[PDB]
């Protein structure tokens, strides 16, 4: 009369999460050298009294 | 101008004047530089066997 039959079920126990990220650092130098070479010529005239 | 020398004595004088002018230069320039960088992904970071 009765009759053969599984029953099944699931439960949770725990639940763990994970993130997307892409993180980035940079660190850098720098050197320079500049040199100047110039050149001025000037007139001047005038008149008082 | 006004003053004192053997009596009273006074003076004006006026002026005017025009300057011309012209100049070059030439600056040259060198450099180095240097740069290093890192990056990761926060989630799938590593693998295992």
């Amino acid at each position: 009369l009765v009759a053969a039959y599984p029953i099944v079920g699931v439960g949770m126990e725990k639940l763990i999460i994970s993130t997307n990220e892409h993180a980035s650092t940079d660190q850098g130098k720098t050197v320079s050298r500049a040199t100047t070479n110039s050149k001025t010529e000037s007139n001047t005239a005038g008149v008082s009294v | 101008n006004v003053g004192y020398q053997n009596g009273f004595t006074a003076n004006v004088t006026t002026n005017y004047s025009h300057t011309t002018d012209n100049s070059t230069a030439v600056q040259d320039s060198n450099g180095e530089s240097w740069n290093t960088g890192l990056s990761i992904n926060k989630g799938e970071s590593a693998y295992i066997n």
